């Protein structure tokens, strides 16, 4: 039912920008907090970027801010991280989560993608 | 900066009981931090294991059980099968809109 | 006669203003109304059970077993405000007026057309429409109000809200008493929960028929029926909002440093410590004085449990609330127990393009700040002391019972003699107008349902049938369904309600929120190329008003 | 003109007794009031934010984040006991009536005065200070009350008490609508909960100016203003207290056995089996008849979550309770929830001559015995089997949510069709006398701030400014703040409440309570050897009277 | 009571009123805001939790 399913992610030079987007089907994509989640290789998972509210309002991990952006378009049921100057650290698996909670958010990962890998590399 | 400590590694014979635990290195793990449990396996996506200290999705087997130890979570398999043995996340709520990632635990089904 | 008219077709509304900035507004409501004779010219007692779906462990709230006698007539409401208002005329009403009263309502029938269908016997389908002159339609106005009250505006059924579109009135149908035990489970219950209908209770039978209870005419081509004006007693629906929660009551604190530059990160300071502070609060073994600790005249709003389903002798119900849900406004997608769900289809206000048997939706958001956040409540401990630590406060993410997902606001009530709370805003358009009061000896504040309640009478509902049009071959003592002439009716209603309204005044030297037409809503409010319309729903309380 | 008089100081309290034993209570005050011009001519938003205080886990309670518009007004207000009446004059109502009416109010400034302050440029500070006959006081009565109600006994910010002591206005300012939102934690969180203020609804702006809402008078030296008499429509104020508990309601149990010799360890005993007794009781199930299990026509009092916070779209705010804490009379280290609060200044009933910014602090414990013990209530199963064991019984005791320091009275409300409460009793001489009613639907039954409760209205808020004194070097299009003269203002208010009162019966064989003077407190209605005063507060329901 | 009758015992009775304001307390339940079906466990407050 719930479905999402990230593109974008490829191969990119340090200090670059590149876009990932993120296509939900099977439930109300408005209704529900999305957030991009990331796990570099051989690594563990870690918190990229959280998108809430009907305001869409967003939260960043410190690593990240001011370099990443998230945003969403409820029409086309999409989600987008925009992340620039891009560097090495950043080369990692990133995957859509989805927080099943409308009116009361479990403010955990309920639904994931199966992601998209982004190689930064000189 | 908040860090998220779990047993890097924990092993579990078939049909066993293993309790996988998630604390913080400066305070304690509550139902306030939502704990979430999710299951990776080798080449695929996390699963969502256990949301809200307590509650597993829908086709999530009952021998996963999620609960708050001492001030850490806790995700209890009980029963283990094969199918068991991956890499298990911890994510707790760490207030305003953060949230934060345990380094994992790689359970290895003998 | 045949060919002599008896009524004229009306749908104007009209705004006499009066002097002390009061309005008459009469609206008046026309609609071609179309009937088939009865599937059944008897009354059906017929239980409805989905036992199939509630055994399913954790669908409970899915019960719809229930009892219903099914009659041979018709009902026609227009009990919701899209029957005679448009987009324009709420507008105004909104935009212009500050409250709202209830005045009078009439209706009646004319122009009635019955024509007969004869179909032939050729292969490929062939059918012909005649006249039946001698044709009768039953109409019965239940003015005593001896009939259950069974307003459609709760089925979305009341009439169209289109003048020039065609409508139907609803079948009639009303509730017959039943005894039905359903034990709730959950996803993981072991065993069978509980789940039997017990039947009907001889001393709790009541079986209405409109012939035994209600005087019946029958109008022929030629003839109208006239209700009468009805006038109601209803209290004054007020068009404004209040904003003021109880941290925003009475005199603020006294600033002793104010900002020396504009912009967000500048803020006033109390400038006195919060222990030595002066001012009174109901803390009693406290010495802080703060916004949210000191005393205000009385509570606005209340909490109750929210999403609780209590269990009676015909089975569980939700629990009502008068608030809807805080937090609504800030996060559209907070709105859930107190912010009425309307669906309808295409007569009242879905696109009339659209095929399909899926209703369109809304959720409506009060601009009344009564409700409450219940993420933001806490209990503490009566010694009070700060900061308070983890056994001393209940925090809504503490479990209750056990269970992770349910929290002691889920069975929180605060209500209480220092209650304040304000009734249901009006729902443009497919909210209910006026409702009947319970006959109980105690009856509720206020509705849910509807801004007018009927304390002793609102007009009684009118009922339509086409009479029987037996062939030659009826036989009363055959066990078989009655042998009908194939006959309908189409006869035109016309309807006229009168509100009394007082025009709205400035009071603040800033302007206030306005319904307005712009480019995002613009095309909601006018035909599409082929012809297809709709009515979205608008809100009615606007304007703020001060609460203290 | 500028050496005639406008007015008369009068301070008296005539007791005008009527036939039937009524008694017309008319209270003059008459105060010297000091104004400065306004800090700023101007109107300001002010935010006041202290996320500092409450981003310390546990903290919540002590949340002052609001808005507030800062205005160049300052409030007038005499709605407090202290204002009206010294303890001589208080002791007298509270002794020898027993029922209050409020029946009318009156004020007027008169003997104004506007002085100019001179600062030469020596070194060492000297200024002189002149008549400035030409200039004005701006006066406002809000007869309409289009104005917030802002009443300034919740501050303890009213006229003073003192006769002899010359007063001043406050400052006012109104709240002004904001959005918050904060996340309740305790000591032991991890993490740092949500907490946000999100700014300002479009739809709940209301930014009010005395200019645009309020005529304004200019009174010079030789001018007086007054408001006229306006009239109350409130209930009446009992001075008596209930004493009977639901324990203490209907027939009492007949004793077949009366002690034979005096004294406390000799018991009459009823002398029937409990369960062989004979009466009624709402318990269908059991056998048992006894004082704590016999029906009773209703509740007295209630129970409600005490030190609940209830958070709104403005953030959290304490739950109030209509009754103060049972046992508190017992042991006065009891007194909590539903016992206000005062704490006021030099003003207002603090010793004049303490030196600090500390308020003088005092509980008030209510006569009225509506008040619950949390600690002796238990719930029990519905089996009703005696002795109760462990898993058939919830008790005080009983951890809820897992908390050892919370149990399930915190979250426990009674109130129900059967609850029966008082109006909180007058607090002299700190307490408010009336109040504004709500703007709500639905009202409260009562207010915990004030006995009398304004149905329709209650007089107009009176704010006064000093008019702006320029200088020959204004120029309206700078950016600069405006430069007047130091102007000041001292003008006399003479203010008029008239009571009905009702003179209390003898009832009983027994004397009743009565406030007398005595060794212990008999310095506190005279001056000291330097002149300092204070004003103790003072019970007003001190004779019992039968509630059934 | 029988007039006749010997002993301190009373007659007693329990009085069942006709209407049907009343309450069945074992089947109500609470459940999540959510409001997820079928409701879980942990999402559902039931008459026999503790």
């Amino acid at each position: 039912e719930v479905q999402l399913v990230e593109s974008g992610g490829d191969l990119v030079k340090p200090g670059g920008s590149l876009r990932l987007s993120c296509v939900a089907s099977g439930f109300t994509f408005s209704s529900y907090n999305m957030g991009w989640v990331r796990q570099a290789p051989g690594k563990g998972l870690q918190w990229v970027a959280w998108i809430y509210g009907s305001r869409s309002s967003t939260n960043y991990a410190d690593a990240v801010k001011g370099r990443f952006t998230i945003s969403r378009d409820n029409a086309k049921n999409t989600l987008y991280l925009q992340m620039n100057s891009l560097r090495a650290e950043d080369t990692a698996v990133y995957y859509c989560a989805r927080d099943g909670g409308s009116p009361a958010a479990y403010y955990g990962m309920d639904y994931w993608g199966p992601g998209t890998s982004l190689f930064v590399s000189s | 900066q908040t860090v998220v400590t779990q047993e890097p590694s924990l092993s579990v014979s078939p049909g066993g009981t293993v309790t996988l635990t998630c604390g913080l290195s400066s305070g304690s793990v509550s139902t306030s931090n939502y704990p979430g449990w999710y299951q990776q396996t080798l080449g695929r996506a996390p699963r969502t294991i256990i949301y809200r200290t307590s509650s597993r999705p829908s086709g999530v087997p009952n021998r996963f059980s999620g609960s708050i130890s001492g001030n850490k979570a806790a995700l209890t398999i009980t029963g283990a099968q094969p199918e068991d043995e991956a890499d298990y996340y911890c994510s707790l709520y760490m207030g305003s809109y953060t949230y934060v990632f345990g380094s994992g635990t790689q359970l290895t089904v003998l | 006669g045949v060919g002599i008219s008896t009524g004229t077709f009306n749908n104007q509304t009209e705004f006499k203003f009066l002097e002390n900035g009061w309005v008459y507004i009469t609206a008046n409501s026309s609609r071609l109304v179309h009937l088939n004779m009865p599937e059944s010219e008897n009354y059906r007692r017929v239980v409805v059970n989905n036992l199939d779906k509630t055994a399913v462990n954790g669908n409970m709230a899915l019960d719809d077993t229930h009892a219903e006698i099914v009659t041979p007539w018709s009902l026609v409401d227009a009990n919701a405000w899209g029957v005679w208002f448009n987009p324009g005329d709420w507008q105004l009403i909104v935009n212009t007026m500050s409250e709202l009263h209830l005045v009078s309502f009439e209706q009646e029938i004319f122009n009635v057309v019955l024509k007969t269908v004869s179909e032939s016997a050729t292969q490929p389908p062939t059918k012909v429409y005649n006249n039946d002159l001698t044709a009768s339609l039953m109409v019965a106005l239940d003015s005593n109000n001896t009939m259950p009250f069974t307003p459609a505006a709760m089925r979305s059924e009341t009439l169209g809200f289109y003048p020039w579109k065609p409508t139907i009135p609803t079948p009639w149908r009303y509730y017959f008493q039943w005894d039905r035990t359903l034990i709730p489970s959950h996803t993981g219950t072991s065993g069978t929960p509980t789940n039997i209908y017990h039947g009907t209770d001889p001393d709790d039978v009541q079986f209405y028929t409109i012939e035994n209870s209600v005087p019946v005419h029958l109008l022929r081509t030629g003839d109208e029926f006239a209700t009468g004006t009805f006038f109601f007693d209803c209290k004054p629906c007020r068009l404004t909002h209040t904003w003021q929660t109880n941290r925003a009551l009475g005199l603020p604190p006294f600033l002793n440093s104010l900002p020396q530059s504009e912009g967000g990160t500048n803020f006033g300071y109390i400038g006195v410590q919060q222990d030595k502070r002066r001012g009174v609060t109901q803390m009693g073994n406290t010495n802080y004085i703060t916004e949210a600790t000191i005393m205000r005249p009385a509570e606005v709003g209340y909490s109750a449990p929210y999403y609780s389903f209590e269990a009676s002798t015909q089975g569980p119900f939700k629990t009502p609330i008068a608030a809807g849900r805080g937090g609504a406004q800030t996060d559209e997608n907070q709105a859930a127990d107190g912010d009425p769900r309307y669906a309808f289809g295409r007569q009242h206000g879905q696109k009339t393009t659209t095929t399909g048997e899926t209703p369109e939706r809304f959720t409506y958001i009060a601009h009344q700040d009564t409700g409450r956040y219940p993420e933001g409540d806490w209990i503490q401990n009566i010694n009070f002391n700060l900061p308070v630590t983890d056994d001393n406060v209940l925090l809504p993410t503490d479990p209750i019972g056990g269970k992770t997902g349910i929290n002691y606001t889920n069975i929180f009530n605060t209500y209480g003699p220092l209650t304040a709370l304000n009734n249901v805003p009006p729902v443009y358009p497919n909210g209910q107008i006026w409702d009947k009061e319970f006959d109980t000896d105690l009856k509720p504040r206020l509705h849910v349902n509807a801004p007018f309640v009927c304390q002793n009478n609102c007009p009684g509902q009118l009922f339509v049938k086409v009479a029987p049009n037996l062939t030659n071959q009826y036989d009363p003592d055959a066990s078989a369904n009655m042998s009908r002439i194939v006959t309908y009716s189409d006869f035109w209603w016309k309807g006229k309600l009168v509100f009394k309204a007082k025009l709205r005044a400035s009071h603040t030297w800033n302007p206030i929120q306005q319904m307005s037409i712009n480019v995002d809503n613009q095309f909601n409010y006018v035909p599409s190329n082929i012809g297809g319309m709709k009515i979205v729903y608008e809100k009615s309380q606007l304007a703020p008003r001060k609460l203290y």
